[PDB]
């Protein structure tokens, strides 16, 4: 969301002085169409993907959505996209004229928690077709190290239930099958 | 005397003046003997060594003089008076020599020098160089001879025009005739090739449709100056800036020798050769400008092409190809040879 | 008088002759224990960033460590072109041309001979031992049944020196099936390699199909039956046209968001071509932006971004379509057909699967290993030996390997050195002794008798049997053609060329001389 | 070579001659102040710390340590 | 010194002076080290040497030029000798080697000389003398074989050129180098025997395979392979035709746009729709001129993008990129096409034609190069060179140019000589017997000069392990007894002196050079008297 | 003196830009030429399109680098310089009988020399040496006697 | 205390060998083997 900027270099003249008026304000409008169809599909919140060249939203589209009481995140990573896509069940759309109601999705309450000098967003409820859903957990800790390592304590956790859904079945641990076999090969090794 | 420079750069030389050229002298009265050494072989060109022989000959007749009660100008006094009479003296020795009408002088200035005995061959040269030079001009570049690392010294021969290095291979140039029967010498200062043409570039198109008439507008203006050179029948187009493969490979087609990268001096005396005439602009060519000669004819000497001009009624230009083993010899032989032709 | 500069070693006398021959034995010495199916691999130390790297091959190993020496240098460069023309034998190479140089060295200083007569020597020589190899093969390619069991066989040899001599059972038909597969096609460009890390090395298989470590971008589904399979090279994100000296020209903002519009209405006029061939997928070498790909999603087509362009001619070959740019006519243009296209995943990273593929010209190989030395190592194993059975189905010659090839060459080689008399038959007799070398060291690696077991495989090809081979596994001579031990015809003259050639050089050489260094 | 070790080099001619009138002038010129009953007196240090002072004109130039040979 | 410093010149104490006795002895010393290094590599017993080159590069040649120029040197008289031998290469290409033994030779025989007190001068005044005394003797004694027709006339090409082919590495395959070095002379040359011109024929060399698979193929070889590799490898043309109709663009596939920077403005929608339209006629308009012409292989210089990949495709029309300027010249020379510079100028007319347009395999994976085939004889030649090793199809290339080099010195009318030390024997016992009947000062000249031409056939004994005073013996008294001047030393050891029965022939031209060369080198090298070297 | 550049809309001005700046040139040097000019004296590089056409009618070129080296050859002639390239007024026109280019000290030198009638000033003396240095002061020497007669003009 | 300025404490045995360098390119290879238990499983990876 910004002013027209294509990536072929363009040359903008300005023959008489009283054009430089209608270029400010085709510029605003240019902006306002495009917060004006959001309107039309009662949509709240924006997700915009990390920007490349220009800016992902100018500072004058800023006050035509925040009248319209709907927020706004920026600076999103692209390889978010597909779990924001799957997640919410919310096709993302990559123009004004593909924008309708269908490819938005939906959630109960949308708020953003500030706790302890730290601002998170949470989305409570997902309706939708879906199915492949999706799960998120927030981690804390004293420090990045003790924070990296909870989470590194969940890698080993989360790879406990994938070998047991792909491969069925189980065995007992704590020392259990490192025994059992070196007693049933002791006795295999002096046959052979 | 074999001397290197701090670059590494061998030279062979006994000549007075070109010795003194290869040190660095840093002594103020000892520089005065290279003054003296490259003012003999500017003018003259030979006696260069005797000169120095001399002049260090009468400051050490002057050592025992210095010493006694002599003053300084007391000395100077019997140089200055007796080169009054000596050169007076010479004119004694010298002889009007009317009768008889370059031959005899030609080989004693080859002495002390290399191929002085090979003096039986070049000198045959050097008579002939001179003779093509018309009274009051006798230009110093028209008797340029170019050096040829590799080969023979005995395989030179005598060319009635200049011959220069290519420099530069076309991708046309095999497709272009290396033998002409009646060759046409058309010496030009354009630039032929695809480029901005004068000292600035810029173009403004609105249109689409007007940008298709702009492109092929460049390819008619490089062509209309390309068609006036064929109307005029010149088979060789010799210029100083450089030509495209655009312009050489449409003289291809037309059996018409292209050239350049060539340096001005050598162009000075393609002029002088045939007897043509320097055309800056393709509109003005007229077919009188062109010169000619009896026969062109492309021949490769040490791994390297050059063009033969030769055959010209009257001709001034005089280049010789030289050849020799060592980088050395062959810039000892013109070094020869053009102090053998200041003589004459 | 000393006419070069400073720091400038040459050797114009006998240590020249002995650096020539010494630096030729401590190459030959380093990949002698690589020779054989019981050789050992070796360690290589990187002087930066501290990369291991393990390989049996000579080639890498010879051209990874330093070697200063000239006399070094050219046992390399014949080991680079060893690997390059036939893919295999690049250790037989090295050690052959050292044990001519081995030989060499006792007839010039003990028997005085002249290095010329040396040379000369190996000339008749070399004649009588390429000439054995002639009537010594056998072309199977008349039935198509003994031709395809006959690349089973040459694949165990040459998986067989490497780690893979375990596995090579069942490795012996994956390598088989790729070449058929190839339908007599010699590149190897054409046939991908993915190294998967973990997991047991006999779980190596051949997917038929093509397996691209790629995946779809947003919404594509991963699983979907009858795709046509469509592929574009060229643009299709962000068109710039052609020239660059482009621009537009904006008198107001009220303009310019109609120049920029005009800009996506060729983009959505493109996809909208490309809705007219009826295809499920399509693919782009070139990364595609977020807005040409919502596009395929209301015609329900596949999307899939950076491919490498090695891989698009991978993939046209196993798809058996055609790329298509220009879109505007769609009569001569062809696509792909695919019967299921899955995505899977194999480790940490998913995969794109393709089954039911109508052309078999191409395929994807999928290795396991328990280190990434093991798959560096599984991947150079395998290279040699699909580069010698792509080389079977040009010339299908072959000729029994494991000590059998070596010996017979000698038989014609002692036959030629009565009628030459002179003092070359010490030298054709050397050519004859250095052919023994080769199954001794393979003897060697075993632990097993370098001098009995060597003259019983002697004296029976001389009893008029030629099948006779060498067997390390029970340490006897044993029939080659039951035991299937096999190889290649080129792979044969190659190594006897090369040795001969390279042997030729070093003995030439009176005179080393070293410029400084820069 | 070098030949002499000693003053190869060799200041001789109009040269020498100021050089010894000159340093010559300047024992006399020290001591000008020191000759009448007005006279004033002059201190000299030397090396062993002892002081003397005094307008005598031998004891002034024993005292001082003069570079200059011909001075 | 008086006490001030004396310099003459700036860096007084680097350049160092030498005169005398002892400037001499320095510059006979420094040519022989350069002999006896390449006394060793004469003749086909010779043997090679490394080369190791700053970067790491390794050389292994016998050649004198080669040797020489990679050498690094101090001493600027052995400096003279490199340009001696690369006068050799350059010119005629053949024999090397004795230049550099000839002038050492000279040299030795000279210091004998200045040690008796003979001025320099008067040593060069006789050898040059005795010079044109011995290159008359010879040229009396050759025969003109110009007489015979050309069946025969391919025969002495084929005798002087394994005679060139020995001496260097893979001379066992000498046998095949001399037919097909002397092929492509056949088949690119002049009517009348004369000129021929060596440019037409280039040497691309190829590293793989083994020394057997080198043969003739008449064509451009190129690095670069077909763009878009889905057409087939192999070319072949249509059931009747006049040929391939090879073309040749040296403009690569877009859309026109001026060579000067413009700038084209678009200021309305109408205007930019009109570019797309625009843009797709320009690439279907130039597709369209190549299939009207009838021609097949598309080549450009600078390649083209990859919208033409699948256009080509469709009209089957092989294409390649990134094509140097200079091979340019070398595909129409083979084709007897003519480059095309635009479209609008294309016609039946300028396109090439060849047999057959195919690419190999070569090795496993390599790189990809293209081979052209003529149908019939034509003016383009190219040498197709494999080895086992990077040094072998170095070396061989070198090996067969000057093979080359001798066979178009034959060209030139009634040259022949025959070589194996039998030229210069002749020409020795010419000059000794004009020393009794001058006498004088310069009887002592003709014998340095008669000795020195006597060390290459004394050379060719030391490298086949035989003696050099009974061999000189035989051919001296042979000389005198019979006027039969083929007599020679025989390296090979075949028996039958007679040069005659062993087919070595050598040109004139090669062999008169080594003379001219040696004796007007010493001439320059023993008038050095004070020698000034710089430091470094 | 801003912005030098070639503007060309159309394919139709393109065309006749080459021709265009050959006709500039050809109509100024023909008034020069129809005044009887044989030689024109520059203060700068001349550019190669304007030495063509003063080669047609045999015009000798010369540059006058700096400033007071062309200063004293306006007095020789007595001519009046002005900056346009237009037909200059024949009474400024100079008058030099005579111009040379021989050989003296191994250089192409160009001879100005006037002669007996029409007489001209700033004369130069060419003093030839052996001697590069005892050039210098024998410059000085002769300034030494030009000064001199510096002193019978003032008092 | 890797090179940088960050600072991993890790129990897990195959972030142990990862962010610890080996000058012994056998030991080098038990980097390697911890990758392979936890790309396929990702437990255990410190007992193999």
């Amino acid at each position: 969301i910004s002013p027209p900027k294509p990536d072929t270099e363009n040359n903008i003249i300005v023959n008489d002085y009283r054009q430089m008026d209608k270029i400010l304000k085709e510029e605003r409008a240019y902006l306002l169409n495009i917060c004006k169809k959001i309107k039309k599909a009662k949509c709240n919140v924006l997700l915009i993907q990390k920007s490349i060249l220009r800016d992902a939203v100018n500072d004058l589209a800023l006050h035509f959505l925040s009248k319209l009481n709907i927020m706004v995140v920026k600076d999103i990573e692209r390889e978010e996209i597909e779990f924001l896509s799957k997640g919410l069940g919310c096709k993302p759309i990559a123009d004004i004229e593909l924008f309708t109601e269908d490819r938005l999705g939906s959630a109960d309450l949308v708020e953003e928690i500030d706790s302890d000098g730290s601002k998170i967003v949470r989305v409570t409820g997902i309706r939708n077709n879906n199915a492949r859903p999706t799960v998120s957990v927030v981690i804390r800790g004293a420090n990045n190290m003790i924070i990296d390592e909870t989470e590194r304590s969940l890698h080993d956790a989360l790879c406990v239930i994938r070998c047991l859904v792909k491969e069925r079945g189980l065995i007992a641990g704590g020392g259990a099958p490192e025994i059992e076999i070196s007693r049933r090969l002791s006795k295999e090794a002096r046959s052979m | 005397i074999l001397i290197v420079t701090s670059n590494q750069k061998t030279t062979i030389s006994n000549d007075g003046a070109t010795i003194l050229k290869l040190l660095d002298v840093v002594h103020p009265a000892a520089k005065t003997l290279v003054d003296i050494s490259r003012a003999q072989d500017a003018e003259v060109g030979d006696g260069t060594t005797s000169v120095t022989i001399l002049a260090g000959e009468l400051m050490k007749e002057a050592k025992p003089f210095l010493e006694e009660g002599i003053s300084s100008h007391l000395i100077m006094k019997g140089y200055r008076k007796a080169v009054s009479l000596a050169v007076e003296k010479i004119n004694e020795l010298a002889v009007d020599i009317t009768s008889e009408k370059l031959e005899r002088c030609a080989r004693t200035a080859m002495s002390s020098k290399l191929i002085h005995n090979n003096a039986d061959f070049f000198v045959k040269m050097c008579v002939d160089a001179v003779l093509s030079l018309d009274r009051n001009d006798l230009d110093d570049k028209l008797i340029g001879i170019k050096k040829i690392p590799g080969g023979a010294m005995e395989e030179s021969l005598f060319i009635n025009g200049v011959a220069f290095k290519k420099t530069f291979s076309y991708a046309g140039f095999e497709q272009q005739p290396k033998k002409f029967n009646n060759p046409k010498i058309l010496s030009l200062n354009v630039e032929l090739e695809l480029k901005a043409e004068k000292d600035n570039a810029e173009v403004r198109v609105e249109h689409v449709e007007d940008y298709q008439a702009i492109v092929d507008a460049e390819w008619q203006l490089i062509f209309e100056k390309l068609r006036q050179v064929e109307e005029t029948g010149a088979n060789i187009v010799l210029s100083k800036l450089p030509i495209g493969d655009l312009a050489t490979q449409f003289f291809a087609d037309r059996n018409i020798f292209c050239a350049g990268r060539v340096s001005a001096d050598d162009m000075n005396r393609v002029i002088q050769a045939v007897g043509g005439s320097i055309q800056s602009t393709t509109s003005d060519i007229k077919p009188e400008h062109l010169g000619t000669c009896a026969l062109f004819e492309e021949m490769q000497i040490g791994s390297e092409r050059y063009n033969l001009f030769q055959g010209c009624p009257q001709a001034k230009t005089c280049t010789l190809l030289l050849r020799g083993g060592a980088e050395q010899v062959i810039a000892e032989v013109e070094r020869s040879l053009h102090d053998a032709i200041m003589i004459v | 008088v000393q006419i070069f500069g400073d720091q400038v070693t040459e050797e114009r006398a006998e240590n020249a002759r002995l650096s020539a021959f010494v630096g030729a034995i401590a190459v030959g010495d380093l990949v002698k224990s690589t020779l054989g199916p019981k050789g050992m691999d070796k360690l290589l130390q990187s002087a930066s960033s501290n990369t291991c790297m393990v390989t049996n091959d000579g080639a890498t190993i010879l051209k990874s460590i330093p070697l200063d020496n000239p006399a070094a240098k050219v046992l390399v460069n014949i080991s680079k072109v060893q690997d390059d023309e036939v893919g295999d034998g690049t250790t037989s190479v090295t050690v052959l041309s050292a044990e001519l140089l081995r030989e060499a060295e006792k007839l010039i200083d003990q028997s005085k001979i002249h290095p010329q007569t040396i040379i000369e020597g190996y000339r008749l020589a070399s004649a009588a031992a390429l000439d054995a190899l002639t009537k010594a093969a056998v072309d199977n390619s008349h039935d198509k049944t003994m031709f395809r069991e006959d690349l089973i066989h040459i694949a165990k040899t040459t998986l067989s020196s490497k780690i893979l001599s375990q596995d090579k059972d069942h490795f012996a038909e994956l390598a088989t099936n790729a070449i058929l597969r190839l339908k007599g096609s010699t590149n190897l460009e054409h046939i991908q390699i993915i190294k998967i890390l973990g997991g047991k090395l006999s779980d190596s298989f051949l997917d038929e199909g093509f397996i691209l470590a790629k995946k779809f971008g947003n919404n594509q589904p991963k699983r979907i039956e009858n795709a046509k399979i469509l592929i574009a090279n060229t643009t299709l994100d962000t068109d710039k046209v052609k020239i660059f000296g482009t621009k537009f020209k904006v008198d107001s903002t009220a303009k310019l968001a109609q120049l920029e519009k005009a800009e996506r209405e060729k983009m959505k006029n493109k996809i909208a071509k490309i809705s007219k061939f009826g295809i499920n997928t399509f693919i782009n070498r070139q990364l595609i932006y977020d807005y040409p790909e919502q596009l395929f999603t209301d015609l329900g087509i596949n999307s899939i971004e950076h491919a490498d362009f090695e891989g698009v001619e991978r993939l046209a070959l196993v798809t058996g379509g055609e790329v298509v740019s220009t879109f505007d006519e769609p009569s001569k243009c062809k696509l792909g057909e695919c019967d299921v296209i899955e995505e899977i995943m194999l480790g940490e990273q998913p995969f794109l699967k393709f089954s039911g593929c109508k052309a078999g010209e191409a395929c994807t190989i999928v290795l396991r290993g328990a280190t990434d030395q093991t798959l560096d190592e599984a991947e150079r194993s395998l290279h040699d030996a699909l580069s010698v059975l792509s080389q079977t189905t040009k010339e299908t010659r072959t000729v029994l390997g494991g000590g059998c090839a070596e010996m017979v060459m000698s038989k014609a080689v002692d036959t030629e050195a009565q009628n030459i008399d002179g003092k070359k038959s010490l030298a054709v007799e050397a050519f004859a002794r250095a052919l023994r070398q080769l199954p001794t060291i393979l003897a060697d690696n075993a632990g097993f008798d370098s001098s009995e077991l060597v003259s019983k495989l002697r004296s029976s090809i001389y009893n008029g049997i030629s099948t006779s081979g060498l067997d390390l596994n029970n340490g006897t001579i044993a029939d080659m053609r039951q035991l299937g031990i096999v190889e290649s015809y080129k792979l044969k003259r190659a190594v006897v060329s090369s040795a001969s050639e390279a042997a030729e050089v070093l003995l030439r050489v009176d005179n080393i001389i070293r410029a400084r260094p820069r | 070579v070098v030949f002499m070790n000693a003053s190869q080099e060799r200041t001789t001619g109009r040269q020498a001659q100021i050089s010894n009138i000159t340093a010559a002038k300047a024992v006399a010129d020290v001591i000008r102040t020191c000759l009448g009953p007005k006279a004033m007196l002059k201190m000299l240090l030397d090396p062993m710390g002892g002081l003397v002072l005094t307008n005598d004109g031998h004891a002034i130039l024993r005292e001082i340590d003069v570079a200059h040979p011909a001075a | 010194e008086m006490g001030r410093p004396f310099i003459i010149v700036k860096d007084q104490g680097n350049k160092k002076r030498q005169h005398g006795l002892e400037a001499k002895k320095s510059h006979i010393l420094a040519a022989r080290s350069v002999a006896s290094i390449i006394k060793t590599s004469l003749g086909p017993r010779g043997l090679d040497k490394i080369l190791i080159s700053p970067d790491g590069e390794i050389t292994i040649t016998n050649d004198g030029a080669t040797i020489l120029s990679q050498m690094e040197l101090d001493n600027e008289i052995a400096k003279l000798l490199v340009q001696l031998s690369k006068s050799q290469d350059d010119e005629i290409g053949d024999g090397t080697t004795g230049v550099v033994v000839l002038a050492s030779a000279l040299l030795d025989q000279a210091l004998e000389l200045i040690q008796k007190g003979i001025h320099p001068i008067k040593i060069a005044n006789g050898f040059d003398e005795a010079a044109k005394l011995a290159i008359s003797k010879l040229e009396e004694t050759c025969d003109d074989i110009s007489a015979s027709n050309d069946e025969l006339f391919r025969d002495f090409l084929l005798r002087a050129a394994k005679t060139s082919l020995g001496s260097k590495i893979v001379s066992k395959d000498h046998d095949r180098f001399a037919e097909m070095a002397v092929e492509a002379v056949i088949n690119v040359m002049d009517k009348d025997r004369k000129d021929v011109d060596f440019d037409l024929i280039k040497m691309q060399g190829r590293v793989g395979g083994s020394i057997s698979d080198s043969k003739l193929i008449n064509g451009v070889i190129l690095d670069k392979d077909f763009s878009h590799p889905q057409m087939p490898k192999c070319v072949l043309p249509k059931e009747g035709s006049d040929g391939v109709k090879l073309a040749i663009l040296t403009c690569p596939f877009e859309p026109p746009k001026p060579k000067t920077k413009h700038k084209l403005d678009i200021s309305s929608v109408e205007e930019y729709q009109k570019l797309q339209t625009y843009e797709q006629d320009k690439f279907k308009e130039m597709i369209d001129d190549v299939k009207k012409a009838g021609a097949d292989v598309v080549i450009c210089q600078w390649g083209f993008d990859d919208e033409a990949n699948h256009l080509l495709l469709q009209n089957d029309l092989p294409a390649v990129r990134w094509v140097g300027g200079q091979e340019l010249e070398h595909i129409a020379i083979s084709t007897n096409g003519r480059i095309v510079p635009r479209f609008q100028d294309l016609s039946k007319d300028k396109l090439g034609t060849c047999s057959r347009i195919y690419e190999q395999e070569f090795g496993t994976t390599k790189d990809r190069m293209l081979i052209i085939e003529q149908s019939k004889e034509t003016k383009t030649v190219t040498c197709f060179v494999r080895g086992s090793n990077k040094m072998i199809v170095d070396e061989a290339e070198r090996a067969l140019h000057d093979s080359l080099c001798v066979v178009r010195n034959l060209v030139k009318d009634s040259r022949v000589v025959y070589g194996g030390g039998a030229a210069e024997v002749t020409m020795s016992l010419a000059v000794s017997e004009e020393a009794d009947k001058q006498r004088g000062i310069d009887q002592y000249a003709f014998r340095g000069f008669a000795q020195a031409l006597d060390t290459i056939p004394m050379t060719l004994a030391e490298n086949s392990g035989l003696d050099p005073i009974g061999t000189l013996s035989t051919l001296k008294s042979k000389q005198l007894k019979e006027k039969i001047s083929n007599i020679g030393v025989d390296c090979l050891g075949y028996g039958s002196n007679d040069m005659k029965e062993l087919f070595v022939v050598d040109p004139f031209i090669g062999k008169k050079q080594q003379i001219l060369l040696a004796t007007q080198l010493c001439r320059m090298i023993l008038k050095i008297d004070n020698v000034i070297i710089s430091g470094k | 003196e801003t912005k030098g550049t070639v503007l060309l809309h159309n394919a139709q001005e393109m065309l006749d830009f080459s021709k265009g700046e050959e006709k500039q040139i050809d109509a100024m040097m023909k008034e020069i030429a129809d005044m009887g000019v044989e030689c024109i004296v520059a203060g700068a590089g001349v550019g190669e399109l304007a030495l063509h056409y003063l080669n047609r009618y045999g015009i000798l070129v010369l540059k006058v680098p700096s400033k007071f080296e062309l200063r004293r050859l306006c007095r020789v002639c007595g001519a009046t310089p002005l900056p346009r390239l237009g037909a200059p007024t024949p009474e400024e026109l100079g008058l030099v009988e005579t111009v040379k280019t021989m050989e003296i000290g191994g250089d192409r030198v160009t001879v100005f020399k006037q002669e007996q009638g029409e007489i001209s000033r700033t004369s130069t003396i060419i003093l030839r040496g052996a001697t590069q240095n005892n050039l210098d002061d024998i410059e000085r020497a002769i300034d030494d006697g030009v000064a001199a007669v510096k002193g019978l003009m003032k008092p | 205390k890797t090179s940088r300025g960050e600072i991993i404490i890790s129990n897990d045995g195959h972030t142990i060998l990862k962010q610890m360098a080996i000058l012994h390119p056998v030991a080098r290879m038990l980097v390697e083997v911890s990758a392979a238990q936890d790309s396929e499983a990702g437990d255990g990876t410190t007992s193999v």
